[PDB]
């Protein structure tokens, strides 16, 4: 029956243009008392509940009622009374149908006024207990999402207010205001829904955080009723309550004494769920409260107050957040030096997870104290701890980078214990890099030669059998440990590791039975041959040996364009035979291995390549 | 700093603290100035044996007077949790014959910090004993159940803090447990105060408030079932060693009982409170004569007292119930089936908590649709009803896909977001120290509406805004629920009316698709 009487009055509706009462309104009442009967007639009777017909009657109902609703000269009180209407039961909100007619109700700039009269009779239904929890929560969603988009896409209370003209809610949120006396007789009358502390404490973080200068009258009710929510025994509430008076006492009116005691309550005692509030909270306050400590010159305790809180809980994870506090500002600081050692054995305690994000913003603290001054054994504490991060295993690229700017400003052979082997050869080959880079930088690397090439030679002989990126990534390091300005004034020291490693390459060409001994000889010849003119001259038939063996398995992949998998190792072979074009190329000292080396430049040429590389042997022939 | 040197920083405050008013950065801050922290692989014994005889001579005196506020108070704390800082490997009976001796003095008093010194103390003695073993497991554990003895006295007195978290359970167990059974009985089975059964005659339902303001102190209660929500949390873990027995239809009643009468002041009890059910609930056998006698009505939204910390507690709760739900599947009947998809429903249309619930809700529903079959394939007489189910549940499909519609553009909106805070996260990767591609050509050429929005402008944030992928969790929600809507449209092909008054010539074909 009530989807009959729905349905016909929609009916009634939709055949004509607007409203069939012409915007009267009163077969909507008795559609309303239709609605209140068969829910309680489904109430009382259990016989079949929670329909589909039901709702979308429900749903038509409610459009029809909204349709009328914005259709109308006084739609100030029948919203009201449509909140009223399922207070009992029916949903919390029509999503998308009431809160789209309540975003028709925020319009912009209140050009019309009617709004402003609608948050003056919608402060009297939140005072007002007519109806339970639910519906003025409902109106808290109204009243702070006018102010807050009055205040975010406009200027911030500008509009309303301008000389105290026409306030008009604001002396009924005065009388609000004033009842949190005796602790709003939260203990004294029994609300379940503690959404409506939360509502008038984010209210109050509404007036403050928008303009606290245009008012002055009102500011002591505000710190009474924002401090009367500190004695709470919740966490959440207690550390908005925090969180706003901390906008407060950074707007303005300053306090000597209890600034310091929301500081240190701010900064004890603070578990996971309220982690981000305490970090606006700081974020907020510090900034004011290192500008009006420092107003007298020896009142410095407010860093002995995190020193006492950071050896309080020590090496728990509370902890953790006191060490993420001093790294989002870091300018209030390079002012003290036990904090270095704290958060270097924090890091080295906290490496060994998922935190590591942490601890390398503990060490970019560090240098950003270093260049600020633009001990001793915490250096090489923190280095230890660097380089053991980075061969434990984006960010370790930033540790690569942190480090190399520190050493210049461990140093033994550490790197001899370094599956994941070949993973620690790489990071090992990647620290290597710049570890030897940074260190004698007048180009004095020949003391270490025999206890680097020791430790080297265990992965220049790599690719025998495994990976290239082993020789991919100690390509780098080799090519800065084979420039030591040549053997022509210094002693033959350098010498015998050109002719082991040219040895070496003699011996790795003459294997051409699978593809992983010819990578080595041509990636370290080209490494001599980049770094030193001379390199093995009378060894230059292996070189074309190895280039004969790449054409002819050039053929084997000229057929296909393509591998279905292992696709790098195609490519790579392209990659090395534009190395060894250049190399075989670039010195024309050849004997009778001239004209078989063009004869396959011209088979190459012959049949089907990449233009990238023939582009480049015509450069070659034109050179 | 990390060898003897330490104690010549304090060697002229070797000497005992005189005039302790004055006197409080001299002895007991050794652990708290600079010598807290160093590294001592192997470097503890070379001031360990130091420490123990200083502590030892300040534990000698400082006695059991806790009501005056601190002229002694700051060292003994100072003393207490410089006993969990230290990590020992050697020397542990001269740790443990001189911390019993106070302990076994504050047997029925608790109050204005008396004693708090044992929930430390115990848990450190169970540190060492987890070092290696000290043949003393017949000594200390006699001290809780005299604690155990005194809590009628305790209860008697008041017309806590037992902590009994690591006390019982020491990973190895050799004991008996009919004397843990005895003190777990005499404080579970009864009425907490004597006034929670006279408030059951105004159940006609729930008490939101603990207490209508029956008891003056009003922190009896808060602490005592703390100490409940403790013990309730404790004897889980006994299940697997050995069965308990001499009761087992007891714990549903105190469960719901202890659910309803959490305190809306605290929050934290509530998570391992949750944590014991579900850990009833992962068993075998527990898990069935537990919906009988809650009835299934009284595990609704009674379970979050105080809405400003029901907000934590929604996931856990709710993945929980659905879970033991999904994991009986055959007691239920229709009725339950009914009142558990309404609730679930609302589950999934709620847009204030996360997307894994919400999933979890439609996966529960595609859960339940067998259950549905099955119960309509027995007695087609509700055949009807069933049917009329499996078009709610998909109708809650229907409406979650527009929950999602509505908020196109303003999800466009963090996905242009997305583009620049993955534009700006990529192009600082660049930055490498790797080669080949820049050292080989320079060796070459050197020779040659804001509608949703408004939730995100509050000033008490209380969440960082997030940065994931808005479209990829709109394909994950719309693929899951749209291979759950073509499992469930294909299920409703049982549910047709007999081909007979359509008089097809072929009924081979119904019963198929024709519905």
């Amino acid at each position: 029956f009530f989807t009959n009487m729905v349905d016909l009055f929609n009916t009634m509706v939709i055949t004509n243009g607007d409203e069939w009462l012409k915007k009267k309104g009163n077969m909507i009442l008795k559609l309303k008392d239709m609605l209140n009967l068969t829910l309680k007639t489904i109430k009382e009777n259990s016989f079949y509940i929670d329909h589909l017909q039901l709702n979308q009657s429900i749903a038509k109902f409610q459009a029809l009622y909204l349709r009328f609703t914005e259709l109308s000269e006084r739609d100030q009180n029948p919203l009201l009374l449509d909140f009223i209407d399922f207070s009992f039961s029916n949903g919390i909100k029509a999503s998308y149908s009431l809160k789209k007619f309540i975003f028709h109700n925020i319009i912009a700039s209140s050009n019309k006024e009617k709004q402003n009269n609608f948050i003056n009779d919608a402060t009297l239904f939140v005072l007002s207990d007519k109806c339970l929890d639910a519906r003025i929560f409902v109106l808290k969603n109204v009243i702070n999402s006018t102010l807050i988009y009055e205040v975010a896409t406009s200027g911030s209370l500008k509009s309303y207010l301008v000389e105290d003209k026409k306030p008009k809610w604001l002396e009924l949120l005065h009388n609000k205001i004033w009842k949190n006396s005796n602790a709003i007789l939260a203990y004294d009358v029994l609300d379940h829904h503690d959404l409506f502390r939360f509502e008038l404490l984010q209210l109050s973080a509404i007036f403050i955080k928008a303009d606290p200068e245009i008012i002055a009258e009102i500011k002591k009710d505000i710190i009474k009723f924002c401090w009367n929510f500190i004695k709470l025994e919740d966490t959440l509430i207690k550390q908005s309550a925090y969180l706003v008076t901390s906008y407060f006492i950074s707007k303005f009116d300053f306090p000597i004494k209890v600034v310091t005691q929301v500081f240190v309550a701010l900064l004890r005692s603070s578990h996971v769920e309220a982690r981000y509030l305490v970090k606006q909270s700081l974020d907020v306050l510090t900034p004011v409260l290192h500008e009006r400590m420092n107003a007298a010159g020896t009142p410095d305790t407010w860093i002995n107050w995190v020193k006492r809180v950071m050896v309080e809980n020590s090496s728990s994870q509370n902890n953790i957040l006191y060490q993420f506090l001093i790294s989002h500002p870091d300018l209030f600081f390079n002012s003290r030096d036990l904090f270095i050692s704290n958060i270097i054995h924090h890091m080295n305690k906290i490496t060994f997870s998922d935190s590591h994000t942490l601890a390398i913003d503990l060490a970019s603290l560090i240098l950003y104290w270093e260049n600020k001054t633009l001990s001793l054994h915490l250096r090489e504490a923190c280095t230890a701890f660097l380089i053991r991060y980075v061969c434990a295993s984006e960010l370790g690229l930033r540790a690569i980078n942190i480090l190399s700017e520190l050493i210049s400003d461990v140093k033994l052979v550490y790197f001899e214990k370094f599956s994941e082997n070949i993973l620690y050869y790489c990071m090992n080959a990647l620290d290597v890099l710049y570890v030897f880079f940074k260190n004698k930088t007048k180009e004095w690397i020949m003391e270490n030669l025999p206890t680097i090439q020791n430790l080297l030679e265990k992965c220049i002989k790599s690719d025998h059998h495994d990976v290239q990126e082993a020789l991919q990534k100690v390509l780098q390091v080799i090519m800065k440990a084979i420039k030591a300005q040549g053997v022509s004034v210094i002693i033959e020291e350098e010498s015998p590791g050109k002719t082991f490693i040219q040895m070496l390459t003699s011996v790795i060409t003459q294997d051409l039975q699978e593809t992983s001994s010819v990578t080595a000889g041509v990636t370290l010849a080209w490494v001599l041959f980049m770094n030193f003119p001379d390199n093995i001259v009378p060894l230059l038939t292996p070189l074309m040996k190895t280039f004969s063996k790449l054409c002819k398995d050039h053929l084997s992949i000229s057929q296909p364009k393509d591998a279905m998998a292992l696709e790098e190792a195609r490519i790579t072979t392209k990659l090395l035979e534009k190395v060894l074009y250049i190399l075989s190329l670039k010195v024309s000292l050849l004997g009778d291995s001239r004209r078989p080396f063009l004869s396959t430049v011209a088979l190459l040429i012959d049949h089907s390549m990449d233009q990238n590389f023939l582009r480049k042997i015509v450069n070659m022939s034109r050179s | 700093m990390s060898l003897t040197e330490q104690i010549e920083q304090f060697a002229s405050r070797f000497r005992d603290d005189d005039a302790t008013l004055q006197s409080r950065y001299s002895t007991l801050s050794e652990l708290y100035d600079i010598m807290e922290l160093l590294n001592s692989p192997e470097d503890y014994h070379f001031f360990l044996q130091a420490v123990i005889p200083l502590l030892l001579n300040q534990l000698k005196e400082v006695p059991i007077s806790y009501d005056a506020h601190s002229p002694e108070q700051k060292l003994r704390n100072s003393m207490l949790d410089i006993f969990n800082r230290c990590l020992m490997n050697q020397t542990f009976q001269p740790y443990a014959m001189e911390v019993l001796e106070f302990l076994l003095s504050v047997l029925p008093k608790e109050n204005e910090e008396n004693g708090i010194l044992c929930m430390k103390v115990l848990t450190t003695l169970f540190k060492s004993f987890k070092s290696i073993l000290q043949d003393k497991l017949d000594s200390f554990i006699r001290i809780i159940i005299q604690i155990y003895k005194n809590t009628p006295n305790l209860i008697n007195q008041t017309f806590l803090r037992s902590s009994m978290f690591s006390f019982k359970i020491l990973s190895e167990c050799p004991i008996t447990m009919v004397t843990l059974y005895s003190s777990y009985k005499q404080l579970t089975s009864t009425s907490l105060p004597e006034f929670t059964p006279l408030i059951m005659n105004l159940l006609n339902t729930s008490i939101s408030t603990e207490i209508i303001n029956r008891p003056a102190y009003c922190d009896f209660i808060l602490a005592q079932i703390k100490a409940t929500s403790f013990l309730a949390y404790v004897f889980i873990r006994g299940y697997a060693p050995e069965f308990l027995q001499d009761y087992v239809n007891f714990v549903p009643d105190l469960i719901i009982r202890l659910l309803q009468d959490c305190p809306s002041e605290l929050s934290s009890a509530r998570k391992e409170l949750l944590h014991a059910t579900r850990h009833i609930l992962s068993t075998n056998y527990k898990k069935l004569f537990l919906p009988k006698l809650d009835y299934l009505f009284d595990e609704r939204i009674l379970i979050g007292n105080g809405f400003t910390m029901h907000e934590t507690l929604r996931p856990l709760a709710y993945s929980t119930v659905a879970d033991f739900i999904h994991n009986i599947r055959s007691e239920l009947q229709l009725s339950e089936i009914e009142k558990t998809i309404k609730i679930y429903t609302g589950y999934l249309l709620d847009e204030s908590l996360a997307l894994t619930v919400q999933i979890m809700s439609a996966k529960l529903l595609l859960n339940l649709v067998e259950r549905i079959l099955k119960l309509g394939k027995e007695n087609p007489q509700e055949a009807p009803r069933a049917k009329k189910l499996l078009m709610i549940i998909i109708d809650s499909y229907m409406n979650r896909f527009k929950t999602l519609n509505r908020q196109y553009d303003t999800i466009m909106k963090y996905y242009g977001r997305y583009e620049t805070h993955k534009k700006e996260k990529a192009e600082k990767l660049k930055n490498s120290i790797q080669d080949n591609d820049k050292e080989s050509e320079e060796f070459m050429r050197k020779v040659l509406v804001e509608m949703f929005d408004i939730k995100n402008y509050a000033p008490i944030l209380l969440l960082p805004t997030p940065t994931n992928d808005p479209i990829k969790d709109a394909f994950y929600l719309y693929r899951t629920l749209m291979s759950f809507l073509k499992t469930i449209i294909h299920d409703l092909k049982v549910f047709n009316p007999p081909p007979n008054e359509y008089t097809v010539a072929n009924p081979k074909l119904w019963a198929s698709v024709s519905r």
